């Protein structure tokens, strides 16, 4: 049993990585649902209101749905759980890297530094690209030849859920990086 | 293992309460991921952003397609449904997971007794925050939901009156959840006093 | 373990009946989660909030969208369907969970004799309550349910005649569930008879 | 566990048939839960509530919404579909559960369970005893193995006295076999008589003209022939089960299983003192002979008293 | 249960093929359960119950509701689609279940299972006994080890007497393999001569003219090609299975399994009176040869009375 | 078992990559059974199998039933889509099974050294063939498919501009696969050098 040589930071990171995998599985299940985006045209042809007749079939609506999923929605907004799953696989692979490997000190600080830089890169990229998960999307695909409308407004059904999942994911990686930075401080504070 | 002598009846009771809270969270998340939606019909005759609510009977033609209806349902599901009514299963999942981490803290972490003392303070203060936030927001879930998203440029109407089908379920789930939390907290509260005396 | 000598014949059969009731419970819960809904058609002829029910045949044009139909189903599931017909699998879940908690409390806890006698009395009175409370309400699960929700300002009708598809199958569950409870009480009767003799 | 010695080939056959039967039940159950439906189409031209069954051709308009059509499918699925086509998998699950409970009924019944575990334990540990090898070989006896052989002799005499009085296990196995064969007969009867009611085409007359406009509809049940062939397959399984059970019942009536004879073993061996056991002893010894005669041959020595005298002589020489 | 030494390479390969056939059957069955739909469109121009197939194009309106289409789909999927194209996954379920039952019959048949576990247990006991190593390398003998060595010799003698008499295991394996080969032949014949009936385009003529207005319909079967692929793939595996099975039968006619020759083992060793065993004992010795002849070499020294003599004088 | 310590680091790396590429194949198969469709919209201006493309905007009426759309999509999917895009997951599933079976064939059967020779050679040659065939056909996983079947006798159109929905993701999935195999191939070449050392 290596639990004696497993301090609190390693066990905390293990449980956090399990949480990462659970979050990624939940996000993949969210992406499993067929109904992803819902698109309606713009400028479509007490006061009584009347519904606007878009003059569109079901399959035309589905076509605009997938087209605006293609060319208007952000790639991170479409594969955020995908990146989450890949990156937690990387986390559990390189979390036991020192265990699965002055050479002892060397590979231990190598593991800590690799974990720290992965954490920092994840923080930078997530903080940069998290704002792109929006509900109201403006889509300007050129399918006027088939539908008749050149501009569309769409809604991403689970965009709020992806933003909340990204907030929880960022909190988890934040605790991860705080405990790993404490590990690095303890390692490099003394010889 | 042989830790049942180190696990007294309050730790086992809180563990079982946590298991029930976990499967409640799983049930809520499953319901929200599969069958959760809203069903919105526009208010045909409106009086200042308010539904006035007024030879045989014929169905009202809104002339909205099924897709426009889907758009209205999603848009009203975000901007007007109360956030607790949408994030209750994820909130209870997060609370259950943090309770599990707190209750199983010494099992993989007189310093042990002081650690349990700090653990009990943290767990009981989280119980206090949990019960306050849950009690204050249980009555903020309603079946019939008003909506004023101002999407007249896409469907032609402003105000909508939607139905949230599983909303009551969440309230009922939340209701049961309150009992569990209270039990958990009450049990934990005794432990604090049991170590205070 | 070695506690099988403390579990007589009646205990083994009651445990097996409890597992079988748990399978019935989870089957009903899965049906409620997945395929529970209603189909509600408006009544063209009405007489004071009641369906009047009054060469080749032709179809009746209700002049309603699909989504107004969905709203009618949701509102007549919330308002005019009996709560027991909606919550019977969940109540059976609660009964089975508390029944397992009562049956196996002395294993996880003249103290033992006191728990055993209390559990026997509780299980007999709980069987009586369950059989009475389920036989009383079992007629609320009907195939045809006439609903009247006053959504004329949003739909165009006042009365509808819903059909509940998974109702009668629930009946086939419920009676069978009751039958299992009957057998439980029968075993309990013999136990009490043995407790008298 | 080590109960497989008490289960002959017919018990293993019935256990596997019941497992396959349960698989059929679960498959049909998820089929009925998820994909079971009816596609009901109204008859435009009718004659006394009966479908008359009457320039390129063009389609026939019914003016029915999707919700009216769903109502028609639901109403003609409940009111005019045969109940067998709807609840056949649940019936199969019930029959399979009852068969499984009957098969393991003497296993969990405490009065027979105690006898069964005692018999299995002392039979296996008598097989493990080297006194059987030393005796059927015929001193070669250690103090410790002689002591445990004496203890096993005492245990065998005690169990023989304890189990000779009652034949409850034999009666329980009789009851299980008779219940299984009569349930096979009932299942075959009603399934054969009711399997003709699973048909693809159903003419439903549910009288919902006030809601849809048509009196009679013609419905196609998509999962009908499937629910036929499965049922036919199911019937085949039951037949096999019944035949197996029939043989078992015949095997428990050709000779008296409550009177065992050691004539072959005590004739081929030097010991002619081994008596004939009766009642439950005889029944479990017959069940073990259905596994192999070897277990009975190695336990017949421990059942003997001349072998006990020879062992006592060996221990007397060992101590003195 | 340590039965793996009794299943040769052909048995393991056939079990793996049956497992992957179970996988094929499960996948085909769940696809047929969930997404096996037929899409039937009527043909406007009829030519003696046959479809004529004749600036901006305009769509063809049939005036059919979404349920009328679902009814014609069900009718022409049931009546006119060939039965193999519908129940192929259930056929492969039944066939692979019967193949597995045939493979594990002698494992689960107590009359031969008891003999098999007896034989396995004594082979494993003789595998660890050190008189075997002393005899093959051909002395010190502890009292306990000499005791279980003589005891194991006596079990070997009694168990040879018990097993050599009958041939139930040999005849049951004969019956098993001949049933497997005849059923493989039947499977290949019917599957080969029926597989070509999986077709994507089917022209149905069901006479629902009173319910829809059209007599002849053209239907797409989107799960045909996949079934075709799976069918072909399934057929290929049976080929493999079939080939393997013939090998076993060929092996079981290559020489009489009811007799065994110890000529090589006793010729290379000093003990020259090792007797040639027969029947069930010879047959399971042959199977252990097909697994590892080292087991037969290790066991062969307990069958000679000369080794009994050497063990007696060493123990004396 | 008894083979835990024989494997070096590269064997464990190959096993991990094999597990990842296994569940990649399985998840692709789940996507293929679940949401594998493609939506064809008929071309309003067809001049000898060519889509010409020469107030408020308005939609286009194709006058096709939903079932004629279903027939068009099914026929354009099974007649005008490359086998690679349609059967990406079953083929990668076959590759997983064959790769894993060849990686563990010596367990199921210097004969061992020659067997592991043959298995390593098979592994590296199948890596090469898989890379070649995958990069040679990776271009056919594309969204836009101009299908042309000429079933105008049933639809009234002859060309349709379909767009495959689960393609680009499939593309990146395929991309992931090749990248994984690339590292696998790298490790494989190392093994080759070892067994050619
Ligand atoms: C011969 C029998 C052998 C065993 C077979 C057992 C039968 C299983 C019975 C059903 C299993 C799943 C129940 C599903 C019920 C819900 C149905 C539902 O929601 O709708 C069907 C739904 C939508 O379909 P359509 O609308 O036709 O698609 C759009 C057309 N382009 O269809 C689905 O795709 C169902 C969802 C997919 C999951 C079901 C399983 C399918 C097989 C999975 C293949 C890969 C699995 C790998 C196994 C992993 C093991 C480690
Ligand atoms: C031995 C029995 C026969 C062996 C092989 C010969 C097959 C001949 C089949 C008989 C035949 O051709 O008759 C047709 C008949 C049906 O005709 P259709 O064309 O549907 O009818 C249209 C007219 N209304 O065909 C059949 O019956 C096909 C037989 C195949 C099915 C056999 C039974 C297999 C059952 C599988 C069990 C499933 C278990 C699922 C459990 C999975 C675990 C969850």
């Amino acid at each position: 049993a290596f639990r004696v040589l497993k301090p609190w930071w390693d066990v905390f990171t293990d449980y956090l990585s399990v949480a990462m995998l659970m979050i990624g599985v939940f996000g993949c299940t969210l992406q499993v649902m067929q109904d992803k985006i819902i698109c309606l045209p713009k400028r479509v042809q007490t006061v009584e209101m009347k519904g606007l007749k878009t003059d569109l079939d079901l399959q035309q609506y589905s076509f605009i749905n997938q087209m605006c999923y293609e060319r208007a929605l952000h790639w991170y907004a479409k594969y955020f759980p995908y990146l989450v799953l890949i990156h937690t696989l990387v986390f559990m692979l390189c979390s036991n890297f020192w265990f699965k490997f002055d050479i002892l000190y060397a590979m231990y600080v190598r593991q800590t530094v690799l974990k720290v830089i992965k954490f920092l890169i994840i923080i930078a990229y997530n903080s940069a690209l998290v704002s792109k998960v929006q509900f109201t999307v403006d889509c300007n695909v050129d399918i006027q030849d088939m539908t008749g409308y050149k501009n569309f407004s769409c809604n991403h059904t689970m965009a709020h859920l992806f933003s909340k999942l990204s907030f929880c994911y960022l909190c988890f990686v934040s605790i991860y990086g705080l405990t790993c930075l404490y590990t690095l401080y303890w390692l490099f504070y003394r010889s | 293992p042989a830790y049942r002598i180190l696990k007294p009846w309050w730790d086992v009771f809180t563990d079982y309460i946590s298991i029930v809270m976990l499967m409640i969270a799983v049930f809520g998340g499953t319901l929200q991921v599969t069958q959760d939606k809203m069903i919105c019909l526009p208010c045909k005759w409106v009086t200042k952003d308010s539904c006035n609510d007024s030879t045989g009977p014929t169905g009202i033609k809104y002339d909205l397609d099924r897709h426009q209806y889907n758009y209205v349902d999603a848009v009203c599901y975000e901007n007007r449904l109360h956030w607790f009514a949408k994030y209750f299963p994820y909130l209870v999942l997060l609370h259950t997971l943090i309770f599990l981490a707190c209750s199983n803290f010494w099992f993989k972490f007189d310093i042990v007794y002081r650690l349990y003392m700090r653990q009990t303070i943290i767990k009981v203060i989280k119980f206090a925050l949990i019960i306050c936030y849950t009690v204050y927001y249980v009555h903020n879930i309603k079946f019939d939901v008003d909506c004023t998203v101002d999407i007249e440029s896409l469907t032609g109407y402003r105000t909508y009156r939607c139905a949230h089908p599983l909303a009551t379920l969440f309230k009922i789930l939340a209701s049961f959840y309150i009992s569990l939390v209270i039990f958990y907290g009450l049990i934990c509260m005794y432990t604090l006093w049991w170590m205070l005396r």
